[PDB]
RNA sequence: GAGCAGAGUGGCGCAGGAGCGUGCUGGGCCCAUAACCCAGAGGCGAUGGAUCGAAACCAUCCUCUGCUACCA
RNA sequence: AGCAUG
RNA sequence: CAAAGUUUCCCUCAGGAUAGCUGGCGCUCUCCGCAGUUUUAUCCGGUAAAGCGAAUGAUUAGAGGUCUUGGGGCCGAAACGAUCUCAACCUAUUCUCAAACUUUAAAUGGGUAAGAAGCCCGGCUCGCUGGUGUGGAGCCGGGCGUGGAAUGCGAGUGCCUAG
RNA sequence: CAGGGAGGACAGAAACCUCCCGUGGAGCAGAAGGGCAAAAGCUCGCUUGAUCUUGAUUUUCAGUACGAAUACAGACCGUGAA
RNA sequence: GUCUACGGCCAUACCACCCUGAACGCGCCCGAUCUCGUCUGAUCUCGGAAGCUAAGCAGGGUCGGGCCUGGUUAGUACUUGGAUGGGAGACCGCCUGGGAAUACCGGGUGCUGUAGGCUU
């Protein structure tokens, strides 16, 4: 076997949606910049909603990405808090899969009452050798059709790697 | 008491009457419009161009 | 009455051929044009600086005047009963070379070589232009085969 | 379902950018603002000097543009450097100004001038601009083609823009980008830009590293110890470097090759047999239907 | 209270369509254009009869759906109630416009949209009847009587084709058993030899 | 026909970041009803568009109300 | 100071 | 000899100025040049026509699909488990259109050229441009007449000027 | 870019995050038309060529003027490695 | 034969899927000390050479979509000039010249300049 076609992740996307601005915003932000290891950055609000009390270009959001070992680290002790359980749709048609967290003291942080409680949102984009040519300047292409990942291929990669167990429905 | 607005009816036969002249041409044309730095040095060139009659006519 | 725009049914005038929009081509700024050539003149919308006239597109000048990105060419416009050879300022991108001229460059060049051949030998050469002459007598050859008799068909309403 | 967006309506009204733009050779927004030559300078040659860094050389030419397509009147690749006596290194900012420099000194003896125009034989890492001396004939002008690489300070594009300057060329240029301009500061210091023309950073990165590990000493160098190059020679060797290639700059094509008319690749297939193909699975088809 | 057609039978302003410059048009009095039995297939209306015009005139909404609603009434009545099928093969576009008075004058005038006529060219189809080969007679009648409802001149033809198709009656059926004619309901879609042999397969197993 | 004004809680009305007096409902005082007192519920003529956001801005319409349609 | 009715 | 009710401006529309159409007086040449014409080359265009199995905007009709949603439901607590379905949706088709739509695209037509003011050599000037008496332009000297499509015709130029 | 598809705790028809398709189907102050995709759009950094001056030309046209525009030339500047 | 650097004409070069790639090369690929830039060395910049043709890329293929060029549609539609032609008209025919466009049916699927390589 072809040792280019292994599979890897690219990146681990991290957010939490406060929906509003100010001291709660800045505590998430705080939550997951103590959980990853690298300063976040705010998202705005593009529209303006009055029933979600949102307003045009109002920070409600904060996001991060990581990429490597902490990125693997992190995204087993995700699965760790889900005890490895995924359903069947968890998994994107493109070959990607994401889940949610409730709580986040089930990580494994400390937990101190100046920051409170916040729910995450983790997201993994697998990857495979040569994947950087369709975001690289000089001469990007496409990356062929055999070379890209499956939806079935990430849920064999899922269960045979974290050697866990994929839930129909 | 309205009257009649544009017309151009007998228009092409008063034109023809004396006829359609092309613009007249003559050999040397003004050199007015172009361009003054290419001008300038042209007219240097004449200018100097007396001190290499010596040379010319050897 | 209609307005005095200076754009004013250029609609299709100025627009770009299909499928032919975009960035422009570089051999059309990397030409060269000397003083006297002839000129056609059509204007492009891409670029909207040094535009001409819509009354000057489609015509064909004389350039008098190089400078930095465009030219000054004189054409001939004509207003009511009389001709006005102006001057006008045009971008290179609203310029093409005319093949009108170079036939006739090369017809007198090859006339000019025709003349100082065959004029050692003593024989002469027609130089001169003749209109298309008439056909000469000539035969046809029905080899065999008779030419087959045509006759007009019957009428019937096809639709 | 979903209504599909390249249908034949799609596909005929499609128009497709430049075939240089399709690849993403080329810019044509810096092309025509770089390339065209000015119409009442009525065919005067306009120069470029294209720097392309690639994954394993420096590729320098000086080029003019014509309708038929770019010509191309002096070349001097990386590559051929190990004639010189740099052996390794060849994608580096060291590397970049030899090439630069060699590309500036074969541009000069072709033309001539190589006698007159010395430049730098002392490079001093500071700003230097040729002037052009009075009855002889006048320096070389041409300008910098930085394709489509970002230019950022400590660039190996100016790193080759430097070395063609000591070589005797008449590039415009600042000492903005230059490696060794501090920006929090904004001015330039001269003995940075001699380290990164010698390759000082990368003794010092190998110092460095085979002080702490050993093991990540050699992967990051096998092919520098298989040429046994240490720390300690680097600035004497492009030195010699320097003085080699301003002592002989010309290029001396290699030799034509007989060949054996060997095809790799497969001819076009033809319409008689690609028609009888379809023949052939029409019938096995059929065979197979009936069978 | 409309004008009488003789106003409005010429074709004598240029085409003038309900777009977003011609607002506040009536809708037009014909809404139907297709009745009979319309769920037919190919194979079981081989004969088809036209109303071939004869003059380049204009026709209205309320004379085509007169002409419709007579044919079908006969067609009914001698046919059967679902042994053919009428398509009406012209749309009202062209709005004409009239100047309403009562005294302005001719000052302003420009006139408001009243309703939607039909421009019609020589020798193009008004209406056509798709039904049995038994009932060509029944067909012809029917046509006749529909023609009293429009102006000028119009001829009944008997169409070479083979129903509601452009394809010849004759050799319809040689085609169609060679497979290059696959029956599509109302009209038949003809398969051509240059696509991927898949599709070729496909219908040949 | 042209100009013009006006459509909003059951009825009459106010009005760029949905309300009034009256009506209606529940409870009080009274033997009981109204008056009086305490609370509550109830909805921008239609369409499209400018706008971060409109019942209010801009056009077209559905009604209704008024003013002119003179001179011989 | 307001206080109608059966 | 011989017209005009046309262009632009004016508190102008029953009037003026202005250009156009006209006449008169001449003068510079003649006994190459010009043309309400064609031919040969070369450009220019978006009308007629045509098209909607191509964009935009209208538009009739049946077909094949699917779970993508909503419903009539029924079997079932139920269940994307399932039945007919009506539907929208997607896919090939089909009928009819557009002064302010268009991939196409005429006929008639609008410029330019058909040489002596043209070519081919030699040299000087430049403060412009310049890797390079490089590029361009201007100046002096010389050499080549089969006046380089058809047809027709004497041309040019200046004042004054009425209606 | 408009939009569409598949996913992710609250979160939903609509909040934010990720991938894929996406010839412009968006946007460029305003009416319409034309033009535009490593841009003429979106976001950043620096700035005041929206500055001083003589001529030539185009548009309406009488080949008058205003307005608007074009190609230069001479200063003094901004920006970019150029 | 074939590639790289810069290009010219800008689909005969595009798009979808599949097959093959000797050597060079182009690449993917390994790290952040230095120059440089990010929430993230993912992009950009920099220092390299353990591995790989899996991907880009090149050549080929599909009774492929598209594109290009032909035939048919068709001397049909339309149209210059003409008649004391027809017809109540709407319109039509003839004379004299020019002359298209879908559907349908074939063929083809980048040429090429400058400089530098590989094919001992
Ligand atoms: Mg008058
Ligand atoms: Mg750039
Ligand atoms: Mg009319
Ligand atoms: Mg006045
Ligand atoms: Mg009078
Ligand atoms: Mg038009
Ligand atoms: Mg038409
Ligand atoms: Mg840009
Ligand atoms: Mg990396
Ligand atoms: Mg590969
Ligand atoms: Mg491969
Ligand atoms: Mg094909
Ligand atoms: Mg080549
Ligand atoms: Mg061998």
């Amino acid at each position: 076997e072809n040792p280019m076609r292994e599979l890897r992740i690219r990146k681990l996307c991290l957010n939490i949606c406060v929906g509003e601005s100010g001291d709660r915003l800045t505590r998430a932000a705080k939550v997951l910049e103590q959980l990853t290891g690298q300063t976040p950055v705010f998202s705005k609000a593009r529209y303006t909603v009055r029933s979600f009390g949102i307003r045009r270009n109002e920070k409600i959001a904060v996001h991060c990405t990581v990429r490597g070992a902490k990125a693997e680290e992190i995204l087993e002790k995700g699965l760790k808090v889900r005890e490895y359980e995924l359903r069947k749709n968890n998994f994107s048609d493109t070959g990607n899969f994401g889940f949610g967290i409730q709580e986040h003291i089930d990580l494994g942080i400390k937990y101190d009452p100046s920051i409170g409680i916040y729910g995450l949102d983790f997201y993994v984009v697998l990857g495979r050798p040569g994947f950087s040519i369709a975001d690289k300047k000089r001469r990007t292409g496409c990356i062929g059709a055999k070379h890209r990942i499956s939806k079935e291929e990430a849920m064999r990669w899922f269960q045979q790697k974290y050697d866990g167990i994929i839930l129909p429905g | 008491a309205k009257s009649k607005n544009h017309t151009t009816h007998n228009q092409s036969r008063k034109w023809h009457r004396n006829g359609i002249k092309k613009p007249r041409s003559q050999r040397y044309e003004s050199l007015k419009g172009v361009d003054p730095k290419f001008l300038r040095n042209m007219r240097f060139a004449k200018k100097h161009n007396k001190k290499g009659l010596k040379k010319m006519q050897a | 009455t209609n307005t005095k725009g200076k754009r004013r049914g250029t609609r299709y005038m100025f627009s770009r051929p299909f499928r032919k929009h975009g960035v422009v081509p570089l051999a059309t700024y990397m030409r060269i044009y000397k003083k006297g050539d002839i000129v056609d003149i059509k204007g492009m919308g891409t670029v909207q600086k040094g535009m001409p006239h819509k009354c000057y597109h489609g015509k064909t000048g004389r350039v008098y005047n190089v400078t930095q990105h465009a030219v000054g060419i004189v054409v001939n416009k004509q207003v009511k009963g009389k001709i006005l050879a102006k001057r006008i300022n045009v971008r290179i991108e609203h310029i093409k070379h005319s093949k009108s001229r170079d036939s006739f460059l090369k017809r007198v060049k090859e006339n000019d070589q025709k003349k100082k051949e065959a004029k050692e030998k003593g024989t002469w050469v027609q130089l001169k232009r003749q209109p298309a002459p008439p056909r000469e007598a000539h035969f046809v050859r029905t080899n065999g085969k008779e030419p087959e008799l045509l006759e007009p068909i019957p009428y019937e309403f096809m639709a | 379902f979903v209504k599909v967006v390249k249908n034949k309506a799609y596909f005929k009204r499609y128009q497709v950018k430049f075939r240089r733009r399709r690849e993403g050779k080329t810019d044509y927004y810096a092309r025509k603002r770089l390339v065209i030559q000015d119409k009442n300078k009525y065919n005067t040659p306009k120069y470029r000097m294209i720097v392309r860094v690639t994954n394993r050389d420096i590729i320098c030419q000086i080029a003019y543009a014509r309708i038929e397509g770019d010509m191309i009147v002096c070349a001097a690749y990386a590559h051929e450097l190990p004639k010189y006596g740099v052996k390794v290194g060849l994608t580096n900012y060291a590397a970049a100004y030899c090439t630069g420099l060699l590309l500036a000194r074969r541009l000069l003896n072709r033309f001539g001038m190589d006698k007159i125009y010395e430049g730098q034989v002392e490079v001093t890492g500071d700003e230097y601009n040729v002037e052009s001396i009075d009855g002889q004939p006048g320096a070389f002008t041409c300008y910098l083609d930085a394709g489509l690489a970002r230019t950022t300070t400590g660039n190996k594009v100016f790193g080759a823009l430097k070395g063609a300057v000591d070589g005797g060329l008449s590039i415009p240029h600042s000492t903005k980008r230059f490696p060794g301009y501090d920006s929090e500061s904004k001015e330039f210091n001269a003995e940075v830009h001699r380290k990164h023309i010698m390759g000082q950073n990368v003794a010092d990165y190998m110092r460095y590293l085979m002080e702490e590990d050993e093991d990540a000493y050699k992967k990051q160098f096998s092919q520098y110890i298989k040429n046994n190059v240490t720390p300690d020679m680097m600035e004497e060797m492009y030195k010699k470097a320097h003085a080699a290639i301003r002592e002989n700059p010309v290029y001396e094509k290699k030799p034509k090759r007989e060949v054996k008319k060997k095809r790799w690749n497969r001819p076009k297939m033809s319409l008689a047999q690609k028609k009888d193909r379809v023949a052939q699975k029409k019938a096995s088809f059929l065979r197979a239907q009936e069978r | 209270g409309r004008r009488p057609a003789r106003c409005y039978r010429y074709c004598k302003n240029k085409p003038y369509p309900k777009s977003r410059f011609c607002r506040g048009v009536p809708d037009a009095k014909i809404r139907i254009f297709d009745l009979g039995r319309k769920k037919a297939k190919v194979d079981e209306f081989p004969l088809c009869g036209h109303m071939v015009s004869d003059e380049y005139e204009q026709l209205s909404s309320e004379a085509l759906e007169a002409a419709r609603i007579c044919a079908n009434k006969y067609m009914v009545k001698s046919c059967g109630k679902d042994g053919f099928h009428i398509r009406v093969r012209l749309h009202p576009f062209h709005v004409i416009r009239i100047n309403k008075m009562l005294q302005t004058g001719m000052r302003g005038a420009f006139g408001k949209p009243q309703g939607t006529v039909a421009r019609v060219h020589i020798g193009q189809v008004i209406m056509s009847i798709r039904t049995k080969l038994q009932n060509k007679e029944h067909v012809v009648e029917a046509l006749r009587r529909a023609k009293f409802k429009f102006p000028g001149r119009q001829k009944i033809h008997i169409s070479k084709k083979w129903g509601f198709t452009k394809f010849n009656a004759d050799e319809f059926e040689d085609m169609v058993a060679e497979k290059r004619l696959i029956p599509d309901g109302c009209g038949v879609k003809y398969i051509p030899n240059r696509g991927p042999l898949d599709k070729w397969r496909a219908l040949h197993s």
